[PDB]
C-alpha cells in the first residue's frame, strides 16, 4: 500500500522540479530545511535518520537538491523525507514535511490484538518490513 | 443620573490590567448615548439605587465601571458602541464563569437602553496569564499527528445516528482509511436507546486501528464524551483514554464549568479536546443582542479546547470573509491587532497561550479548495458531510477525492501559482490523475 | 427541497412520547413557510445533502423530525410559528445537555430561514420523568424553614463587592436579625483578591446563627458555590455543608453539566439550590432570535434547581404581566394548560417533578405589595436591594418596613379585602404600628 | 424578643375577629385546622403538641375559635398557633401557621460555640426557658 | 477578671479626654467610627450590636462623644467599644477597636470539655453571663 | 567574548512583562565591568560554547537574558551593579524552584566575575499574579484574632528544649494568659527522645483554651509542623487543624517546594502559616556573595507564608534601620517604589497579594518599646525571650509589663506625643500603674 505520510502522499510521487519550486517556498519562508531517511514507517517513528545537518540561511535550492538526490542514491530502498523547521516564536516546529523517495514496494502493517479486560483490546502495528533487520528490508 | 454617579468618565485613563468591553448598545428612543453608555457600566458593576453608607466600608471607586468612551455606530444614527472598563480585582483569576457573570449578567438598564450585544473584550495580558489556554494547540497537535503544512481533513459520521456500534464503525473505517484524518461522532450522539455509548466507543477504537493499519498515519475519531453530569462525562472521557484514542469531543451547550474542568483533564491526559459549537443555531444572525461570536472565541481559547467550529466564507454558511478572518485571528495569532472591518476593537496580546485550531463546516466541497484555502489558511480543519459519505463510488472514494484537492491546491499556492484564479484548472489537473476526483468534480457541476 | 425530504408532513399524528418544539420562524425573504418549518426539522434531525446508502442500514424515518404544523404569527405577516415534532429515542435520558444540543444545534437552513426563536418544548410524560426534578422543591423547602403562606423575603448585601468578610457578615447578620428569610452572595462574588471565599463563608454562618437566635427562626444566606471547575464547585458546596448552610448559589452561566450535578448533589445533601439567572442581560429583548425564557424554566425545573429569577411585573423590570404569569406556572404547576397569551402552547403533564420557587427581583420596593402579591402569588422570593440596606434608619429597619408591608398584605388577601385596588390604605394602616414602614413608604413617595 | 415563627409575627397580636377571617380563609381553602402549642421554642422544634385533633370539612369558625380559647385559658404561657393543612396533590402539607398567643415575656436564646477544625465552630441555640422543666417556664 | 479584648485592655479604663484624643486619630486617619455594644463578650462574637450608623467624614470629636456617652447611659452594663474603619484599598478593614465601657463586675468563661477520639477534647467556652437572658445580665 | 554573543545590550528596551535582577558583581581582577555583567547574564540563560545548530531550531534571542545597565556601586570602585532582564516565558507560573534555579543558578564564569550577590528583583505583574499570596495575610489573620491597631506580642518558650508536655503546656499557658498574643516552638522542636510531637500538640491546646477561657481573647500557639518528609509535615498540619489550632509554622530549611504545599494548605485550611527564617546564621553579614533578604521576603510573600521574622533595627540584632525598613515594605506595601538607600532598585507592583507580617525577634525588651514603634510600625508581632520568661515575678507577670508598655506606647502615638523623644516618660508614666512594668523597667536598666 502506499504510505501517506508526508503532506503531499496523495499525490504522484513529485518530480525534481516540483521538489525545487518546494524548496523555494521553504527558502521563503525562512525555514531551516532538513533530509531524514528511514526504512521503519512506522507512524509513532518520530526519530527517523538524519541525512547530514539542516541547511540554515539557504538561498539556492541547487545544495538541497544535490543532497536529496545523494541520498537518494546511499538509501534508495528507504523513505526518504524533507523536512523544513519554523523557528518563528510559538511555532517552533515543523511546518511542512513531504515524502521525496518511497521502496519499491510496501507490504505494509501487520495489527496486533492483545485481548485486555472485558472487551477491550491494547493494539499494536509492525511494519512487515520490520521483522528483519535493516540491511534486508525492502 | 448615571453619568453623575461616576460611572460615565470620558477622561478615564486605560490600565494595562483593566478588562475592556465594547458593547453595541441601542439607546432606549429619547435617551443620551451617554447616559445608556454610563447605565450599562452602573449595572454590571453596582447593583444600588439609594443611601448606601456600606459602599464607604470599601474603596468603592474601586468596583466601579467605567464606561470610558463613546463612538456612534458608523452607518446607524441610533446604535453606539461603548467601551467599558473593569479593574482586574473584579474578576477570579482562571473562571470564564465569574468572568461572564460579571460582564453580561448585571448590564441592566431597562429605561435608557432598548438592546444590548457585546462585541468584543480586551482582556489584559495578566488575567490572560491565568488561564491554561488550549490543552494541546495547533503546534503540539500537529507533532502528534506528524501532519504539517496543510488543513486536516474530517467528517461526521452519516447518518448521524441510527447505525449499530458495528455499522457505525464501518463508516469510521472506511472515511478514515480512504483519506480523513479525523472522523467525528455528531454533537447529538451521547448515549441513547438506539446506541449507547461504550459498544461505539469500543467498535470506533477497531476502526481507527484497522485504518492507521492500512495507511502509516495517526488516525483519530472523535468520541464525544458530553453527558448530563461531570461523574458521567468523566468516565465517558476514560474509556476513550483508556482504549487509546487521540481525540474526544465535548458540546459547548455542557457549559463554560465542565468545559474548563475537562481542558484541564484534556492537559494532564495529553487528549486533544474538539469542542463542537452550532454554526447556526437560534443564536445566529443577531445584529442587534446577545454576544459576537469572537468573544466566545476569546473565552474558549482561554478555557483551554483544542478546536472549535469558526465559520467557513463559502458554502452553505455565507458570511463576510473579513469577520471570518477575525475569527481565525483570534485563535490562532500570538497577538491580536485593533481593525474595524474584522470587528477587532482592541490590540490585545494573547500572553503566550496555545493556538486553538479553526473547523470549518457546512455545505462546502472539493471543487471549493481554492477558496478554502484562500479564506481560511493552513490552519483549519475542513468538514465534509455527505460530500463524503455519498460519493457514488464509496466513503473511501469520496475520502480521496477530498484528500488528493486538499493536497494539490496547497502544492500549488507553494508554488505561487495564483490559486485563487487558476482554482478550477488546479482541480481538472488533480482530478487528470484521480477518478474518485473526476467524479466528484462531475457530481458537483450541476451547483455551478 | 425540503418539503420533498419528508420532513414536512401535515397529516403527522403526535405521539404522546415525541418531544415537541414551537419555534417562530422568518422565512429568508421569497421562501415559503412551509419550506422554512420543513428547513428547521429537516436540520435538527439530519445534516446530509447527497446519495447516502448507510440511511438504509438504520429505521431512517424514526431520526427524522417532522415540521408538522405552520401558523402565521398573529400581527406579524412574514413570522410563522412551526411545530416540530422529535422521537423520543433520539434522547439521552436525563440530559440536558443532549436536549439542548439536539433541539436549538442543527437548526440551520440559512437559505430559507432568515430569523428563528425557540418558543415553547412539550416534554413529553415519559422523558421528563427521567430527570430528578427541584432538589429541594417548593413544599419540602418550606417545611425546612416552617415557613408557610406567605411568600420569602431576601436581598443581595449591598454594595456586592469590596466588603471584607468581617463587615461582609455585618450586613448579613443586620439584614437577617430585622426580618429578611434570607440574604445573599451577589452573583459576581465568587472568590476574588479583594475577598476570598472560605473566609466570607465563615464569617456568614456566624452572622446566619446570631439571627436564628435572635428571632427564633431559620434563617439563610446563600453562599456562591460558582466556580471555574467542577472540584472547586463542590469544594464550595462542601464546606457550606459542613458549616450548616440551609442554602447555597450557582450561577447559569456555569452551564447546564455543572447545573445538573450541583442538583444532584443538592438532592443528596439536603441543601437549597438558588440558581441565578440575570433578569436583564444582553440576551434578554429578542422577539426573534434565540429562545424563549419559558424553555429555560422548562429545562431548569427539570434539571432540578429550587430558586430561579423568573421575572416582577412591575418596578424597573417592565414585562407583560401575562407573559410572567406564563413563566411561574411552569415553575409551579402540576400541568400546564395550552394558553396563548400565556406563550404556552402546548399542554404539559409535570409527571409529579416538584415545584420551583420563583424570585421576583428588580427595582420593586414595600409600596408595590400589592401589586407584587396580586401579579405574583404566595410562592415566591421578593429580593429588594437598596431598600433594605439604605434605608435612613438601617438595614434591620428597612427589612422591618418590607416584612411588615409583606405581612399586612397576606392578611388583607386573607380578609378577602381588595387588596389590589385597597392596597395603599392597607399599607398605610400597617405603617401606622410601624415607624421603619412609614419611613419607608414615605421615602418612595416622590417616584409616585 | 419577639419570636416571628408564625405567617403574621411582624403583625401585632391578632384580635378575636381577625382571627376569625383567618379561619375564613381556611375554610374556603379547604384546608383541615389544627391547634398546636408548646413553650420549647426552637425553630427546629418541628412537633408542638397537638390540642386537640385537627378539624376537617369545618364551615364555621365558632367551634375553632372556641377551642382556640380553650387552649388559651388551659395553656395561656405557651406559644398557641394555628395551622391549615392541604391535601391537594403535590402539595400534602401545612400551607399556613401562626401565632395566636404568646407567652407574657420571651427572654430568647442562648447561642453556644463549640470550636472544632480549624477556624469552624459547630452552633446551637438553647431557648432560655428549656433550661427549666415545662412546668417552670414563662 | 479583666477581659482583654480591645487595643488597650491592659490600660485603665479611658477618660473622656483620652477618649477625645483617640478620636482625633481616627480623624487624622479618615476613618469611619462606629459605636459598638454587647453582653455576650465571647472572643468570637463578631456582631456587637451597632449604637446608630457609623458616622463618617467626620471633622470635630464632639459628636462621637455626645453618641458615646449616650450609649453609656443606654447601655450601662454592656461592654461598648469604638472601632474605627478604614477604606483604603487593601486594608478596607477595621484598624482600631476600644472598650470604652465595661460592666462593673465580669465573672468571666465557663471551659467546657468534651472527649473525643483518643485523647483530643473539643472545647467550648461559655460566658457565664450568658447563661442568663440579656436583659438579666451584669 | 560574551558582550559580543548578544547578552550585553545597553539599548535593550525592559517591557512590563520582563523579570529583572540586579546584581552586585565584582569582576575578576582586569575585567570589563561589561564583560562581567554578560557573563552572569550569558550563564543564567544558556549554557553553550561552540557552534551550536539546534538554537537555529528556536526563536533563539527570546531565551537569552539582557545584560542591559551597569552602575559603579558608590564607595566601591571595583564593585558593579548589573541590572539583567529575563523574559518572562522562560519561567514556570506559580513556581519558586523554578524561579530560583534559574536566577540565582547558572549565573557562573569564574572567569570574568570573582564575587556576585543578588541585591533586588523587579518582579513582573502578570508573573506575581500566578501566585497564591499569604494564605492569611495582614487583614485576615487580624480579623481572626480581632486584633487592631497594635503590634501582636509573642515569644518562644523557655527553655525552647527539654520540657516534658505537660511542663511545656504550663509554659504556653502561663504566658498567653499574661498577656501574650502568641507563643511560640522553637524552630528546634519538631519531635524528639525528650519529647515527641502528638503530646506537645495536645497540652498545647489545653493551655490555648485555658488562656482563651483566662482572658476572653483569641490566644495562639505556634505548633512546629517541619519535618523531613511532606507527608510527616502533613500529619502534624492535620492534628493542628483538627484541634482547632489557629496558627501553626514551619522552618524555612524545609525548603521552597514543602513552603509552597504548605502555604496552599494553609489557605485550604484556614490556618496562619509562621515561617521562621534564623535572624543570623552562617549565611548572614555578606556583603560580598549570595543574596540579600529582601529577595527571600519577595519570594516568601509570592509562595504565601503569612510571617516571617524581618529584623530589628535595636537590641541585639544591629542593622541599618533603612535598609530594614525596605524589608518592611517588600512585606506590607501593595507597590514598592525605588529607593536606593532602602536597597530597593525596582519600582514594584504586588497586584493585590495579600500581605505578609513582620516578626521582630532578638535581644529586644521592654524599655525599647518606643523605638520599636517608630522603626517597626504596628503590623509587625514583637517577639520577647527571657524579657517574660525570666521577670522576676513570674512569666505571666513578664507577659503583662510587654503588653502594658506596648499599649501605652501605642496610646502616645496615637495622642500625636513626641513618642521618640519622650519614650522613657511615658513608660515610666505606664509603670506608674503597673508593678510589674516598674520590675522590668528597673531590670533593664544596668544595660543602660
Ligand atoms: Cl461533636
Ligand atoms: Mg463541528
Ligand atoms: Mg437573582
Ligand atoms: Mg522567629
Amino acid at each position: 500500500m502506499r504510505i501517506t505520510q508526508g503532506t503531499f502522499s496523495f499525490l504522484p510521487d513529485l518530480t525534481d522540479e516540483q521538489i525545487k519550486k518546494q524548496i523555494d517556498y521553504m527558502i521563503s519562508k525562512k525555514l531551516a530545511i532538513g533530509i531524514e531517511y528511514t526504512n521503519d514507517i512506522h507512524p509513532r517513528n518520530s526519530f527517523w535518520e538524519m541525512w547530514g545537518l539542516p541547511l540554515f540561511e539557504v538561498t539556492d535550492p541547487a545544495p538541497v537538491l544535490f543532497e536529496i538526490n545523494a541520498c537518494r542514491k546511499a538509501k534508495s530502498n528507504f523513505y526518504i523525507k524533507v523536512v523544513g523547521f519554523s523557528s518563528e516564536r510559538g511555532i517552533e516546529s515543523t511546518i511542512i514535511s513531504f515524502i521525496v523517495n518511497r521502496p519499491k514496494h510496501e507490504p505494509g502493517f501487520n495489527l496486533i490484538r492483545q485481548e485486555d479486560k472485558s472487551r477491550s483490546i491494547k493494539y499494536s502495528i509492525q511494519a512487515y518490513e520490520t521483522y528483519k533487520p535493516e540491511d534486508q528490508r525492502y | 443620573p448615571y453619568a453623575k454617579m461616576g460611572y460615565w468618565n470620558p477622561d478615564y485613563q486605560v490600565k494595562d490590567t483593566d478588562v475592556l468591553a465594547l458593547f453595541r448598545v441601542t439607546p432606549q428612543p429619547g435617551v443620551d448615548p451617554i447616559e445608556a453608555a454610563a447605565a450599562v457600566a452602573g449595572e454590571s458593576s453596582t447593583a444600588t439605587w439609594t443611601v448606601v453608607w456600606t459602599d464607604l466600608l470599601t474603596a468603592a471607586d474601586l468596583y466601579r465601571a467605567k464606561a470610558y468612551k463613546v463612538d456612534q455606530v458608523p452607518n446607524n444614527p441610533e446604535q453606539y458602541f461603548a467601551y467599558i472598563a473593569y479593574e482586574l480585582d473584579l474578576f477570579e483569576e482562571g473562571s470564564i464563569a465569574n468572568l461572564t457573570a460579571s460582564i453580561i449578567g448585571n448590564v441592566f438598564g431597562f429605561k435608557a437602553v432598548k438592546a444590548l450585544r457585546l462585541e468584543d473584550m480586551r482582556l489584559p495580558f495578566a488575567y490572560i496569564k491565568t488561564f491554561q489556554g488550549p490543552a494541546t494547540g495547533v503546534i503540539l497537535e500537529r507533532e502528534r499527528l506528524d501532519k504539517f503544512g496543510r488543513p486536516l481533513l474530517g467528517c461526521t459520521t452519516k447518518p448521524k445516528l441510527g447505525l449499530s456500534g458495528k455499522n457505525y464503525g464501518r463508516v469510521v473505517y472506511e472515511a478514515l482509511k480512504g483519506g480523513l484524518d479525523f472522523v467525528k461522532d455528531d454533537e447529538n450522539i451521547n448515549s441513547q436507546p438506539f446506541m449507547r455509548w461504550r459498544e461505539r466507543y469500543l467498535f470506533v477504537m477497531e476502526a481507527v486501528n484497522k485504518a492507521a493499519a492500512a495507511t502509516g498515519e495517526v488516525k483519530g475519531h472523535y468520541l464525544n464524551v458530553t453527558a448530563a453530569t461531570m461523574e458521567e462525562m468523566y468516565a465517558r472521557a476514560q474509556l476513550a483514554k483508556e482504549l487509546g484514542s487521540v481525540i474526544i469531543m465535548i458540546d459547548l451547550v455542557i457549559g463554560y464549568t465542565a468545559i474548563q474542568t475537562m481542558a484541564k483533564w484534556a492537559r494532564d491526559n495529553d487528549m486533544i479536546l474538539h469542542l463542537h459549537r452550532a454554526g447556526n443555531s437560534t443564536y445566529s444572525r443577531q445584529k442587534n443582542h446577545g454576544m459576537n461570536f469572537r468573544v466566545i472565541c476569546k473565552w474558549m481559547r482561554m478555557a483551554g479546547v483544542d478546536h472549535i467550529h469558526a465559520g467557513t466564507v463559502v458554502g452553505k454558511l455565507e458570511g463576510d470573509p473579513i469577520i471570518t478572518r477575525g475569527f481565525y485571528k483570534t485563535l490562532l495569532l500570538p497577538k491580536l491587532e485593533r481593525n474595524l472591518q474584522e470587528g477587532l476593537f482592541f490590540d490585545m496580546d494573547w500572553a503566550s497561550l496555545r493556538k486553538v485550531m479553526p473547523v470549518a463546516s457546512g455545505g462546502i466541497h472539493a471543487g471549493q479548495m481554492h477558496q478554502l484555502i484562500h479564506y481560511l489558511g493552513e490552519d483549519v480543519v475542513l468538514q465534509f458531510g455527505g460530500g463524503t459519505i455519498g460519493h457514488p463510488d464509496g466513503i473511501q472514494s469520496g475520502a480521496t477525492a477530498n484528500r488528493v484537492a486538499l493536497e494539490a491546491m496547497i502544492l500549488a499556492r507553494n508554488e505561487n501559482r495564483d490559486f485563487l484564479t487558476e482554482g478550477p484548472e488546479i482541480l481538472r489537473e488533480a482530478a487528470k490523475n484521480c477518478g474518485a476526483l473526476r467524479t466528484a468534480l462531475d457530481l458537483w457541476k450541476d451547483i455551478t
